[PDB]
């Protein structure tokens, strides 16, 4: 029980870690496209497109 | 016999608490992409003030927006609740507004448009206008705000499919 | 190319103030364009608070909104409908196993947003019955009961029959904690191949229950391989009437464009039930068979059929549907049909659980249909049937005989009957009796059933084929 | 055309719908949904619609078709499988690629790519035609060796052109005819509505027997092609064997299977299994299929579907028998069907009859079975065909009370009795004798006594055997076996022997999958002179232990009779069974002494 308790004190640091690894690779990557991702978004609002309901 | 609770008890009590962590990471993976999609729908609301704020660009957009609005409300009667900067803008061009909503649509060209006296909160809106039916009754809120708010809520897919590629796991 | 959504056009919402009416749980409004029959909208309180509501009839520019959480507060001059243009559309992703939601799809495990790879629409399109082929493998559940004698395969759908009071709903958690594939092979079903997955559906469950759930699912780690619909019975009944066709909708995209073997438990179908009475009658629909309303036999073969392993997707979804019988009887309208709907049965039984035997399935009135098509040497192992059927017979012999144990005397039965007493008794607070966290694999189960029937005679083990007898009662 | 109003579920107001008929098919919204009208009030017309009505707006087109709910018949409809509204669900998985059926598809029924080979029959041009005359032969499959192409009914006039022989498609003009001025352009196929029956010349009495190849079908309880057959469609009980008898085995040259409100895993076997169900009664081996339609709905399938399933299905039937083919229809759930009309009803809100069924559920399936039947077909050349009906009804578990089990008993002539306990104890085809009935005995007399005279006073033997011992086995269960006298203890052996033998057809072997309506006179013979023979040497004295520790050989004989391979020759297994009754004759002379 006292190894288990150890062995989970150590895992919540270590499962930690390997988040903050892919957290920091996904936040590169929202670095790397965010650019374009909001030059996209920009052009949407931007650009409405006229549209009628009759049919 | 006695012992046998015991036995796996350091792999069934502890499994709670690593069922916990794993789920508390698992969550917080997800996390981690909502914030950045979070900040890259700010960094997208500032450069929309941004465009809004340059009024020689402003104005073919925002004549579109009020072009759009009237052909939703597709009414011969509008009201439109614009920011208290660029209140003349529509003013001046609601002749041109008129002629592009009667040319759009088949219907005659829009009889009067009302500017608002109830300007838009500029803290707030950032640009867009607010076009309401007569009597105020019927609106479409085709403000910036609204506008990204709305491709925020639809348009996640896309984003899916543009920060990321296809899911491997989808193959259908 | 999976770049063909084309979601980056912007849908402007015309939001109207021209409420003209209030009647009771559903808003009339008076100059609404072009509404559409099914659209949700979100009403603007007055207060300033906001709640969704289901556009349920549209006449010439009149739309009736159903709301959700009721309609107090909301009056004809102040208050705002926005109306969205699309019906009940919900985020779907890979990654939503592991989310527990609303049942509105909202998630409620303080996560953030789904981040859809797609809307796909709710209730959707039927499958093709030409696409659709028969069950062919073994959903494990790890219930001795369900596993040996009812055992489910991977496209059946198969309720579970219980009662108000019953453990139908622990029988649920702990069919969502154990259940899985069969056969072992070289690589786990937790890969990317291979993969099984769980959508559990909670309809007007109690707030307690409801915490179990939560709790149970959290802390078991079966929540990475389930996307859990809590659904409260004072959640909105618009709300669920939609659970349902959340969780399938969710299993219908796993199954079948992500290529997984999805297990659908529908806890409380009879809360589900009322609720679509509820809703029923809010359209002034005359009531049918039991105030029940006549078409939900329709609605019931919807939710139903969303199952089934089909021709060219290697998914599958099999369906566990958890109904309470009203004061416990077939006869009502909700079992009837989901007898017609689904194949076979599971029974919870009263007097089981008196007893303290949990789970307390009665084994005798609850059938597989399609058990044979779960069962057989490359499908769990080479005996499953004829044990099963063995397990049957004896149980059935053993019940008659605790009949005539009262009647005749104990030392008047015959010799079977004698071994049936015992058997019986072994049977019931051994094998049927499971710890609420005990996980019995297929063929765990299988040799606690061939060590119950290693009492028995050669003789008159005569329900079990003499070359599997021979090759396993005999050692 | 028209537009939209109040929308609740399926019903849809429309509007500017002036020109609109009663029950007649319309397309509503963008997607073209299918709907038929059921009322009309000035320019608005009150539209069910066919499938899913989530997203309708207010004002969009509703298209009025101008014909009430009809199918597509012609060339094409072999080996094909329909829903209830018959959309090809093949042709809509393929034209989609998709696991589920999409919203409003319009997929024509019939496959308009298909090059038929077309023969041009005898009419010429400038020839009085009328409805039902075949005026071309289009060589659908190897088992259709000729697709008749039926004139319409309804439909006549001078023939003005006509399309010489080749090969062409259904969209392709091949028949021309001018009634009074107005012109005509038939094509390839036709429609015809589904709640009409289709006209002929005169309905004939059903009289030649439907030789499904099971002997306590073909002997005890005789259906008829034309004739109208009930089962209980439960599950245990062996109703795939009686399914596949028909479809494989039958005299019938074509099978219509409507598996109406079916279960979603239940169509799966019937649409798997099927593909490789064949025949030799083509001289070749062939698959069912080739001769054999399929209309297929889950529960889950439109209400209206569900409903119009069994009408679409016994349709296709009368389409293929006004060509001259004798064919069976074999409904998979009457019961399913009848829960769609008390939907339809309850939807509707009509004021119910019996919990829940509308007032004319009896009156429907009464019409609906009346459109079985042998008639002569209508027009020239003269031609008879046959729909035999054979229904399944499946009440909620076993309640006979429902009022669809009670008219579908009233209206149908022969029961089969399918029973759960004879299929637990492994006694296919499992039909319990003792509650299932025929009515067609006295019609076949004409056919028995033209081809196997004996064949009826047989039958009553039989049946007077099994009866006897069937009354006689609760006074053996009371009393005990010493209380019997030698000429009971023989009805019961004989009897054992005829439940373990005649009515216990194995299907799945050789010598039993198809046993002819020749070969079970020959049994018959065979069995009766047995019960004959022990009791009149019995009535001579013998103690019947003695016979039966004795004859034991002639018994052997006999239960070996049906092993008999049909596929010898009919000369051949009738001078074997000859010879099995000389020596059981003699045998019996000699054991008598």
């Amino acid at each position: 029980e006292q190894k288990n308790a150890g062995g989970v004190g150590e895992l919540e640091k270590k499962a930690e870690a390997g988040v903050q690894g892919e957290l920091a690779e996904i936040k590169k990557i929202a670095e790397k496209k965010k650019d374009d991702v909001v030059k996209i978004l920009i052009e949407t609002v931007i650009k409405p497109s006229a549209e009628v309901h009759i049919n | 016999g006695n012992f046998k609770s015991k036995l796996k008890k350091a792999m069934l009590s502890q499994q709670i608490t690593k069922s916990t962590i794993a789920n508390k990471m698992r969550l917080k993976v997800l996390s981690a992409r909502e914030q950045s999609l979070d900040g890259i729908f700010e960094e997208t609301k500032e450069k929309l003030s941004g465009i809004a704020n340059n009024r020689d660009e402003y104005k073919p957009i925002l004549q579109s927006l009020i072009v759009e609005a009237l052909l939703k409300l597709l009414e011969p009667k509008a009201i439109v609740k614009a920011l208290e900067r660029d209140v003349d803008l529509i003013e001046s061009m609601k002749d041109d507004i008129m002629r592009e909503y009667g040319e759009k649509a088949q219907r005659a060209p829009l009889e009067e448009i009302v500017i608002s006296n109830d300007y838009l909160n500029k803290d707030l809106v950032s640009g867009g206008v607010v076009v309401s039916n007569a009597s105020d009754k019927i609106e479409i809120n085709n403000t910036l705000e609204e506008r990204l708010k709305l491709l925020s809520e639809e348009a996640l897919p896309a984003i899916r499919l543009e920060l990321y590629g296809p899911s491997k796991t989808r193959k259908f | 190319k999976k770049a063909v959504e084309q979601g980056f056009n912007v849908k402007p919402r015309l939001n109207y103030n021209t409420v003209s009416g209030v009647n009771g749980p559903l808003v009339i409004l008076e100059k609404v364009k072009f509404p559409r029959y099914n659209e949700i909208v979100n009403l603007t309180l007055p207060d300033g608070t906001v709640r969704q509501g289901q556009v349920l009839e549209i006449r010439g520019d009149r739309a009736i909104v159903q709301v959700f959480e009721g309609t107090s507060g909301i009056d004809v001059k102040k208050t705002t409908v926005e109306f969205t243009g699309e019906s009940l559309r919900i985020p779907v992703s890979e990654d939503m196993l592991g989310r527990i939601f609303d049942g509105s799809g909202r998630p409620i495990d303080n996560g953030p947003k789904v981040f859809a790879e797609d809307y796909l629409d709710i209730n959707g399109s039927p499958i093709n019955p030409y696409a659709r082929i028969y069950p062919e493998e073994m959903i494990s559940t790890g219930v001795s009961a369900i596993d040996t004698m009812n055992s489910i395969a991977r496209g059946q759908k198969i309720p579970i029959f219980s009662a108000s009071g019953l453990p139908h709903n622990e029988i649920a958690a702990q069919i969502c904690r154990q259940a899985g594939l069969v056969r072992p092979t070289k690589d786990v079903h937790d890969g990317h191949e291979e993969n099984f997955s769980i959508v559990f559906a909670a309809m007007g469950v109690n707030l307690e229950t409801a915490r179990f759930f939560k709790q149970d699912f959290e802390e078991n780690g079966s929540l990475e391989r389930t996307s859990l619909f809590l659904n409260l019975a004072n959640d909105p009944t618009i709300e669920r009437i939609i659970t349902p066709r959340l969780a399938l909708t969710t299993a219908e995209y796993l199954a079948y464009q992500t290529e997984r073997h999805v297990l659908t438990i529908l806890t409380d179908m009879s809360s589900y039930a009322d609720a679509l009475r509820e809703v029923s009658a809010a359209r002034e629909e005359v009531p049918g068979r039991r105030g029940y309303p006549g078409y939900m036999y329709t609605d019931l073969s919807t939710i139903y059929e969303r199952a089934g392993r089909v021709e060219g997707r290697n998914g599958s979804i099999t369906q566990i549907p958890i109904l309470t019988m009203p004061n416990d009887d077939i006869t009502h309208p909700i079992p009837d049909l989901t007898g017609y709907i689904t194949e076979g049965q599971i029974f919870v039984d009263r007097q089981l659980h008196n007893k303290g035997i949990y789970p307390p399935i009665n084994v005798l009135p609850s059938l597989s249909r399609l058990m044979k098509s779960a069962i057989g040497e490359g499908m769990t192992r080479k005996d499953h049937g004829d044990v099963s059927n063995q397990l049957y017979a004896k149980y059935a012999i053993g019940k008659d005989a605790a009949a005539m144990k009262a009647v005749v005397g104990e030392e008047a039965l015959s010799i079977e009957d004698k071994l049936s007493l015992e058997f019986l008794e072994k049977f019931e607070k051994t094998f049927i009796t499971q710890g609420a966290y005990e996980d019995r694999t297929v063929f765990e189960s299988l040799d606690q059933a061939w060590s119950l029937l290693r009492i028995y005679p050669k003789e008159m083990l005569n329900r079990i084929s003499p070359k599997i007898l021979d090759e396993f009662y005999d050692r | 055309y028209g537009a939209i109003y109040s929308v609740s579920g399926p019903v849809v107001i429309a509007e500017n719908m002036i020109g609109c008929a009663m029950y007649e098919l319309v397309k509503v919204g963008h997607d073209n949904l299918v709907g038929e009208v059921i009322r009309i009030d000035g320019d608005k017309a009150t539209i069910q619609v066919y499938e899913e009505t989530a997203g309708l707006t207010v004002g969009d087109p509703v298209l009025r078709t101008g014909k009430p709910l009809s199918v597509e018949l012609g060339p094409g409809l072999m080996e094909t499988i329909y829903d209830g509204i018959q959309r090809p669900l093949k042709a809509i998985k393929e034209e989609s690629q998709s696991i589920y059926i999409p919203r409003g598809i319009d997929t024509p029924a019939l496959d308009r790519t298909i090059k038929w080979q077309f023969t041009p029959g005898k009419f010429q041009v400038g020839d009085h035609i009328s409805g039902g005359d075949i005026y071309g032969s289009v060589f659908e499959n190897s088992l259709i060796s000729s697709h008749k192409i039926l004139l319409p009914p309804r439909s006549r006039g001078t023939i003005t052109w006509i399309a010489p022989a080749g090969e062409y498609t259904l969209d392709e003009k091949i028949l021309e005819v001018e009634f009074d001025g107005k012109k005509s352009d038939f094509t390839l196929y036709h429609t015809w509505p589904v709640r009409v029956p289709r006209p002929v010349t005169e309905k004939l009495s059903a009289d030649y027997p439907l030789l499904t190849g099971q002997r306590v079908l073909d002997a005890l309880f005789p259906c008829v092609q034309g004739g109208t057959t009930c089962i209980p469609g439960a599950f245990g009980c062996g109703k795939t064997v009686i399914s596949q008898s028909l479809s494989k085995y039958s005299n019938s040259d074509a099978i219509i299977y409507v598996g109406c409100g079916e279960r979603g895993n239940e169509m799966a076997e019937v649409l798997m299994e099927f593909p490789e169900l064949y025949t030799e009664m083509s001289g070749t081996k062939e698959p069912i299929m080739k001769r054999t339609t399929l209309v297929a709905n889950t529960s889950n399938m439109p209400v209206a579907a569900r409903e119009a399933s069994i009408y679409t299905g016994i349709t296709l039937a009368e389409y293929f028998r006004d060509q001259g083919k004798n064919v069976s229809m074999i409904a998979d759930s009457s019961s399913r069907w009848a829960e769609a009309l008390r939907e339809i009803s309850g939807r509707l809100g009509e004021m119910p009859a019996d919990q829940g069924f509308p007032a004319y559920l009896g009156a429907k399936l009464a019409s609906f079975y009346e459109r079985a039947g042998k008639a002569v077909a209508l027009g020239s050349p003269d031609r008879t065909g046959s729909v035999s009906i054979v229904a399944a009804v499946s009440p909620a578990g076993g309640d006979f009370s429902d009022p669809v089990t009670t008219a579908t008993l009233g209206i149908t002539q022969v029961f089969w009795g399918l029973d759960k306990k004879l299929a637990q104890r492994k006694h296919f085809p499992s039909i319990n004798t003792s509650v299932s009935y025929s009515k067609y005995t006295n019609v076949l007399n004409k056919f028995y006594d033209s081809n196997y005279p004996e064949f009826p006073v047989l039958r009553d033997r039989m049946k007077e055997i099994l009866s006897n011992a069937e009354e006689l086995e609760q006074v053996v269960q009371l009393v005990g076996k010493s209380a019997l006298s030698d000429s009971d203890k023989i009805t019961l052996d004989v009897a054992t022997l005829i439940k373990e033998d005649f009515l216990q057809q194995n299907g799945y072997s050789t010598y039993d999958a198809f046993c002819p309506i020749w070969k079970t006179f020959d049994m018959m013979r065979a069995f009766i002179s047995y019960h004959d023979e022990a009791q009149k040497a019995v009535a001579n004295g013998a103690n019947w232990s003695k016979l039966a520790d004795s004859t034991g050989d002639v018994k052997h004989a006999v239960s070996s009779s049906k092993f008999f391979e049909p596929s010898r020759g009919e000369k051949e297994v009738h001078g074997e069974f000859e010879k099995l009754l000389s020596t059981m004759q003699e045998r019996f002379a000699e054991s008598t002494d």
